[PDB]
């Protein structure tokens, strides 16, 4: 213990911060970007269909 | 005669390379010895997934164990990892030879 | 001691699960958001 | 972060008399009192003060503290205020009020940017906390990094503050575009993963998150295509054994893997290396396994495209020759020769001429190995090589230097002598 | 010296016995190369390079033996035709 247990608990806390937060926020950001981009593409396709309908009208 | 000459040239080139190859293998004797020792030590040991650090329990000279900090510090500095392993001694009934 | 490491592992697992749930929720919300945006664009086209 | 906490403690440990400064007209008496209250908001909430509970009063104290841009004074004020606001009892809704009110954001601008490095680091938490043009303005070619880093290090002395600011900018797509406009993004790419540092893991992880964010953005994707030493950063990350940083870099590379024939070939070079690293070094993260599978798929896709180049003799056309995977395969080498043989071995004739005289020593060895493989696969290849007389030059190179090229030339000579021998 | 807790739990794949098997394959290749060098008499990533060099030397030796056999066959034909 003493300095050893302090080093161990500091390592655990640093793991919780860095390893957990980095993967979590990276996954969140990447998933949000991919999902919103894909659904924006879907909305663009729907807008193209609506534009075709408006052109027919 | 042409085939024999070509074979002789090929064998000569093979031996010329094989001299340095043998020297490299001579070094590779110690290299493979160290690699196999490390592999066997890892296989014997059981890592701790929760701490993300391999768990090691061995029979070491308790008086000389004080110097283990030097090797631990050398490994930490060479690896440059901020995370530092902790070495401890656990009392038990089993008598280390 | 070791229980602190166990709690650390539990917290990391909770963070990972939260990240997965957040990704799923972000996708689900973005679907409706972009649908509404497309509807608004269609409204301007109608105008 | 540990560095931010240490910098905040280095500022909070030292005291500054607000009353003396107010008497000396350095700050307003009410302003100095509000700065002291922002500093001691932890004790104020411990005492259940009305100002601490009141988000607006805490916001007023925060604005008064942020108004000053002095190094030590604003450093202590911002660090202690951020530490107190982190605690729930002190400045809980004050953060939301500050985010809502543009006045609080404007006040932190003075304490940030042009100010002491310790002050900048202390106010960096609130500045990065979104919950504008000035924030976009705060990014430039030099920006606040020149003060945050070892240059003008001051009490904080942490480049990690600049790294966190870069990550925060990468978080916002508008801030991402603003930083793309600012210079030094490509230079930062060469040093994304610190090769050897105490904070190397933190810096590498932050830069990997920034790289993933850049991969998310198309304009940032173009900037990365124009970035410098991005492949060098990828190779450094491959050298690094930091499994968390390795997984982050793998995710960033996967998100940034475009078609991009050149970058795809470069990745395929690393993709076998990535698979080898995954096999040799087991990674705890399943995301690492998924990225390894994606990298293997990308390597296969690149090999599919490279096969057409090998058949069409792209290396021969460009003038630079490398050991072709199709050349190493007798069937693929025979198919490539037949594609050349479609023009009466015209591409094969060019390959033989390059074997006789090549731009680079690696090109000559690659040509000799390809010629040996084709001669083994096709008898016509040996005849063409003998006619071009490149076989004698290769045999001479076998006794020459470049022992690897010497072995390849010996293999070519053996392939020729197999037909030559009765 | 650590006890073999993982081996006792499972010899198959143990904890890093995949790496142990890879090292065993590397050591087998090294032993084959050392045997070849001892036969040759030489003074005696990296493992892959050593295996490639040993394979190249073995291939060169086999090609030389095949060429010697072909030379013997041609000498037989030449002697028979000269006698005729």
């Amino acid at each position: 213990n003493d300095a050893d247990v302090s080093k161990q608990i500091q390592q655990m806390v640093r793991f919780i911060r860095q390893e957990a937060e980095e993967k979590a926020n990276e996954i969140s950001v990447s998933a949000e970007e991919e999902f919103n981009i894909e659904k924006l593409q879907l909305v663009e396709a729907e807008k193209k269909k609506i534009r075709q309908e408006y052109e027919r009208k | 005669s042409e085939l024999k000459t070509t074979l002789d040239a090929g064998l000569l080139h093979r031996g010329n390379l094989l001299q340095t190859i043998g020297d490299q293998f001579e070094q590779w004797n110690l290299l493979v010895k160290r690699e196999k020792s490390i592999y066997h030590t890892l296989n014997m040991l059981s890592l701790d997934v929760t701490k993300k650090c391999l768990v090691g329990e061995g029979w070491s000279p308790v008086f000389a164990t004080k110097q283990i900090q030097d090797a631990l510090e050398r490994a930490a500095f060479d690896s440059n990892s901020q995370v530092g392993a902790i070495f401890q001694v656990l009392h038990t009934k089993e008598s280390p030879p | 001691g070791i229980q602190q490491l166990l709690a650390a592992e539990q917290e990391a697992q909770h963070i990972v699960a939260a990240a997965r749930n957040a990704k799923m929720a972000r996708l689900r919300q973005a679907k409706e958001e972009a649908e509404r945006e497309i509807a608004e664009h269609r409204a301007q086209v109608e105008r | 972060m540990d560095h931010a906490e240490l910098t905040t403690e280095q500022v909070l440990k030292r005291d500054i008399p607000w009353e003396t400064y107010m008497t000396t007209k350095l700050i307003s008496g009410t302003g100095l009192q509000l700065l002291r209250r922002y500093d001691n908001r932890s004790e104020s909430h411990r005492a259940q003060l009305l100002d601490d509970d009141g988000p607006s009063y805490v916001r007023v104290f925060v604005s008064i503290l942020r108004d000053i841009y002095k190094e030590e004074t604003v450093e202590y004020v911002l660090a202690l205020i951020d530490e107190m606001l982190t605690a729930n009892p002190k400045r809980a809704r004050l953060f939301h009020d500050k985010s809502l009110a543009s006045e609080d954001t404007y006040e932190p601008f003075l304490r940030l940017l042009w100010k002491g490095n310790w002050f900048i680091q202390e106010k960096s938490c609130k500045i990065l906390a979104s919950i504008t043009t000035i924030d976009d303005v705060l990014k430039l070619l030099v920006e606040w990094l020149c003060a945050q880093l070892k240059k003008p290090s001051h009490p904080s002395r942490g480049v990690p503050v600049a790294i966190n600011c870069l990550a925060a900018l990468l978080k916002e797509p508008m801030v991402r575009s603003s930083f793309v406009q600012a210079d030094g993004v490509k230079l930062l790419t060469p040093l994304i993963s610190p090769a050897s540092t105490q904070q190397s893991i933190q810096l590498l992880y932050e830069t990997c998150l920034c790289v993933w964010l850049l991969s998310y953005y198309e304009p940032a994707v173009e900037y990365l295509a124009t970035t410098r030493t991005l492949p060098r950063l990828i190779d450094v990350v491959k050298s690094s054994t930091k499994e968390k940083v390795v997984r982050v870099v793998v995710l960033i590379l996967r998100n940034l893997l475009p078609k991009g024939n050149f970058a795809a070939q470069m990745i395929d070079l690393g993709l076998p290396q990535v698979v080898q690293s995954l096999k040799a070094q087991a990674w705890s993260d399943e995301d690492l396994l998924e990225g390894l599978n994606q990298l293997e798929e990308g390597l296969k896709d690149n090999i599919k495209r490279l096969s057409s180049f090998d058949k069409y003799k792209q290396e021969v056309l460009l003038g630079h020759l490398d050991w072709s995977p199709m050349h190493k395969d007798p069937l693929f080498w025979r198919d490539n020769i037949t594609n050349f043989e479609e023009n009466d071995f015209q591409i094969l004739r060019v390959l033989l001429t390059i074997l006789d005289t090549s731009s680079d020593p690696r090109a000559l060895a690659v040509a000799c190995f390809d010629l040996s493989q084709f001669i083994q696969y096709h008898p016509a290849g040996r005849v063409i090589v003998t006619d071009l007389k490149a076989k004698e030059r290769v045999m001479k190179l076998m006794n020459h230097e470049n022992t690897e090229v010497t072995k390849s030339a010996l293999l070519c000579i053996q392939r020729l002598f197999l037909g030559a021998k009765y | 010296q650590f006890k073999d807790l993982n081996s006792e739990k499972s010899p198959f794949q143990r904890t890093y016995a995949a790496q142990i098997k890879k090292c065993a394959e590397m050591a087998r290749k090294l032993r084959f190369f050392k045997e070849q060098m001892l036969k040759a008499g030489i003074l005696s990533d990296l493992e892959v390079k050593l295996g490639d060099l040993e394979a190249e030397l073995v291939e060169i030796n086999a090609n030389g033996d095949k060429l010697q056999r072909a030379h013997s066959e041609l000498v037989e034909y030449k002697l028979v035709l000269q006698k005729a």
